[PDB]
RNA sequence: CCGCCG
RNA sequence: UUGAGCUUUGAUGUGUAGGAUAGGUGGGAGGAGCCGACCUUGAAAUACCACCCUUUAAUGUUUGAUGUUCUAACGUUGACCCGUAAUCCGGGUUGCGGACAGUGUCUGGUGGGUAGUUUGACUGGGGCGGUC
RNA sequence: AGCUUGACUGCGAGCGUGACGGCGCGAGCAGGUGCGAAAGCAGGUCAUAGUGAUCCGGUGGUUCUGAAUGGAAGGGCCAUC
């Protein structure tokens, strides 16, 4: 393929390489998510000046802010009370939803899809590690304590 | 070393052409004695298949003279006419009492439609376990054993089974005219391309290489 | 129908000739297959029943240099 | 059937043949007859083939 | 080429269709008033023969095999296989493993059991109906009690196994029948 | 192990 | 995690009998040392080395064979929301599948489910039998 | 019983016989051989059955053609399957 890299791609790529990719991958991926532009006799010449100075920046200081986006709820311990079984047995698991929305209304406004899960939907009143992802390469491990009422 | 410099001209790498080592066959080995050629050629055959076997007779062109000891079984007037024929011991089942005794004096064994019914029925296993037998195939067995043997005493090389691909020939003495053998390896090829088992495999020759006794190494091309 | 959008492959017919020449018309289909563009201008997905050569089409033109063509010959999207 | 179809090839320069038979499977000497080549004009050897 | 229609073979004349060669052991050729003809054949298969049954019309049927069962001399055994000699014109035949098939003990050497070739090659090998053979593994075989038939077992130099009265002990040459397996009678 | 009947 | 292949470096074939710690055969008197054939042999007798079977391991192996993980193509005859007064459709989210399924072209198989057809002539009527 | 390859190539006046395709006989002519001292005989066998037309295709030979020209391919002819 003709793929510039308008980002570091985490196999292939050192931000502005030329990697010849399966077309797949190129289609479905790595053009919709800002990864890839084609270069096809103009995006050579597009890359050239503007985007190696300015644009290859534009990302790496807003990576710089996932450096700075994670610390914004620096107490990293969350204590949800929601409603639970009887010695165990939880009544509702939490989900995505209402893991964000304890950090949403203080803290960081983080959105649903960048809290992952490591141990399924939480089906147990506990202390449980929570990770928010920013970048792909800085992971966090803030603290979701899941306490009975 | 004395067995080192013997490796030292063997490449792998080129595939040696007609004219090249075969006169350096003296210089590829350090022979205490006078030595002869080896041939080896193959032939693909499965090993599960018995539809595949090349088995005859290979009279050879010119060199090597009357050098094989050939048994005769024969009756009527051949007990006394490939006497003329210059093989030792003509006639009967007193080369039966051999065979009961286990001699290795001779290689070959021909018979006649006379004899055919002495070792085929005495001499059974140690005719064949050894290989030494005649009928159809092979021209063992005729009736006109005076003009055969006239010839197969001189140059005659049995081109014989092997279970895998290899059916190994003889070179002859090293001091001949070497050009005439660079023949004597061409004229065994249109016998073998003469016939087949017709149910040959992929290739008729792959791999060809024509050893002195234990030093010369000479790649062979099965094309040229 | 069975068209392509990008380039208006319809089904052509034939014969379906045997070993014994026996002729038969049977129909060459195209490699039809809804997908679902991502143009970057809009923003948002285009999903076109394009055929398969269609595809390579648009990896090499751009998705927004085919779908002008497609409002030139009165296509919806 | 059985006495199958042989092709004397001449061993003169030339390509002509004789066609004939032969019984192999009783007498399967070659034959090595001695016939007229009409390209050389001479009655050369010929030779059993297929 | 030598095709056959069904109404025509009678008995032993080998046919070959699908991919098989077919002795036929008999047929009934029927054929009624405002029917077609039809021959019921009882067949034999011959590479793997147990028995098969066709019903053919009176057309069509099938090419025959070249099949010749001519008398072989047992003389000769290597590895696996097992070669033979006519006694008529001295050619060479080369059986195998599937081809001498459950019979591969009855043979000793020098026996004249036929063969059956098929195109060419064998496929089937008949040992005669006795052959004299060997006893080395034979108990020493007493009475002790036994008041009515002792018959013990005795294993054989060719690793058959058969069932000898309690005379014959080890190289008591004793000949048996192959068709069964019995003991008959002992060599002397 | 085998061993029927007068 | 793997399965068979090549140039390749080489180690590796243990009973009958020959003192045994014999792969096959075609050659068969070669390397402070010492065999070898001769002989004892068996169904084949060994040195020397050849072409190789049959095992082992290194690499570039051609690679396929499957087997988890993931989501973004794809599927959804799962919930919700909107077009919308609509158990259609489209979009928007979310869940579950997931590079499977499905489809196009080529291809082997099966295929009276279906279609086009063939099924000879003489004959003391025709069939049968015989014959050409 | 000895020697042998005439079971040879190019033709062939003249008839015989078939509706035709075809089939049969053939002295002689040229070239080259065999046997016989020679005259001579020999282009299979005492004669009469032992067999299939075309088309398509296979192999060998021959520059006869060879789609601009030079080759070749493919055709043709000849021997054949």
């Amino acid at each position: 393929m003709q793929v510039i890299l308008l980002d570091k791609v985490a196999n292939l790529g050192s931000l502005g390489d030329q990697v010849n990719v399966k077309a797949g991958y190129a289609r479905n991926f790595l053009v919709p998510q800002g990864k890839a532009v084609p270069a096809t006799k103009k995006n050579i010449e597009f890359f050239e000046a503007r985007r190696a100075e300015l644009e290859a920046k534009l990302a790496e200081v807003l990576a710089a802010a996932n450096a700075r986006a994670e610390k914004i709820n620096a107490l990293e311990t969350v204590t949800i009370a929601s409603k639970a079984g009887d010695e165990g047995k939880l009544f509702g698991s939490i989900g995505t939803r209402d893991i964000a929305d304890a950090v949403t209304a203080a803290g960081v406004e983080v959105a649903k899809s960048e809290v992952r899960l490591p141990n399924g939907v939480l089906r147990t009143t506990g202390e449980h590690e929570v990770s928010f992802q920013v970048h792909s390469e800085v992971f966090a491990k803030v603290i979701v304590n899941v306490v009975a009422e | 070393k004395r067995m080192r410099v013997i490796r030292e001209k063997v490449d792998a790498t080129k595939q040696y052409d007609i004219n090249e080592a075969i006169a350096l066959l003296k210089e590829l080995a350090t022979a205490k004695f006078v030595e002869s050629v080896d041939v080896a050629v193959n032939l693909g055959i499965d090993a599960r298949k018995s539809d595949q076997n090349v088995r005859g007779a290979t009279v050879l062109p010119h060199g090597t003279g009357r050098s094989v000891r050939v048994a005769v079984f024969t009756q009527g007037a051949n007990a006394e006419a490939a006497k003329a024929a210059g093989a030792e011991l003509v006639g009967m089942e007193d080369l039966a009492d051999q065979i009961k005794k286990g001699e290795m004096n001779f290689d070959v064994v021909i018979a006649s439609p006379d004899a055919m019914r002495v070792v085929g029925q005495l001499g059974q296993v140690l005719g064949p376990r050894g290989l030494m037998p005649n009928p159809k195939v092979g021209t063992v067995t005729p009736n006109v054993a005076e003009a055969v043997k006239n010839a197969k005493a001189g140059q005659v090389r049995y081109r014989n089974d092997k279970n895998g691909i290899i059916h190994t020939t003889i070179g002859k003495v090293d001091f001949d005219a070497d050009k005439l053998k660079e023949n004597l390896e061409a004229l065994l090829v249109a016998l073998k391309k003469a016939k087949p088992t017709q149910a040959k495999g992929v290739y008729i020759k792959k791999v060809s290489i024509s050893t002195t006794m234990g030093a010369g190494v000479a790649v062979d091309q099965a094309g040229l | 129908s069975r068209v392509c959008q990008v380039t208006g492959k319809r089904p052509v017919t034939g014969n379906n000739r045997s070993h014994a020449l026996n002729a038969t018309k049977r129909r060459f289909l195209p490699n039809l297959h809804s997908h679902r563009f991502w143009v970057e201008s809009e923003k948002r997905f285009v999903t076109l029943r394009v055929s398969a050569k269609g595809m390579r089409v648009i990896d090499k033109k751009g998705i927004d240099t085919v779908l002008a063509e497609l409002r030139a010959r009165g296509e919806k999207y | 059937g059985i006495r199958e179809k042989i092709k004397l090839v001449s061993s003169a320069g030339t390509g002509h043949f004789y066609t004939t038979t032969k019984n192999k499977r009783t007498k399967p000497e070659k034959l090595e007859l001695k016939k007229f080549d009409p390209v050389v004009r001479q009655h050369v050897i010929y030779k059993e083939a297929k | 080429m030598a095709t056959y229609y069904s109404n025509d073979f009678r008995a032993g004349l080998k046919i070959m269709l699908d991919g098989e060669p077919y002795a036929v052991e008999a047929s009934e050729f029927v054929k009624p008033g405002k029917g077609q003809a039809f021959a019921r054949v009882k067949l034999r298969r011959l590479l793997t023969g147990t028995r098969v049954e066709k019903t053919f019309k009176s057309t069509d049927s099938a090419e025959g095999a070249d099949v010749v069962d001519m008398n072989l001399t047992y003389l000769y055994n290597d590895g696996e296989f097992w070669h033979f000699m006519n006694n008529e014109t001295f050619e060479q035949l080369s059986a195998d493993a599937k081809a001498i098939g459950d019979n591969a003990k009855w043979l000793l050497d020098q026996a004249e059991c036929i063969v059956t070739l098929w195109n060419g090659q064998p496929i089937s090998v008949t040992p005669p109906n006795f052959v004299e053979l060997e006893i080395v593994d034979t108990d020493p075989g007493l009475k002790g009690d036994t008041a009515g038939t002792g018959g013990k077992p005795a294993t054989l130099s060719t690793g058959a196994v058969v069932k000898v009265p309690l005379f014959v002990q080890i190289g008591e040459v004793i000949k048996v029948d192959t068709r069964s397996g019995e003991y008959v009678s002992r060599v002397k």
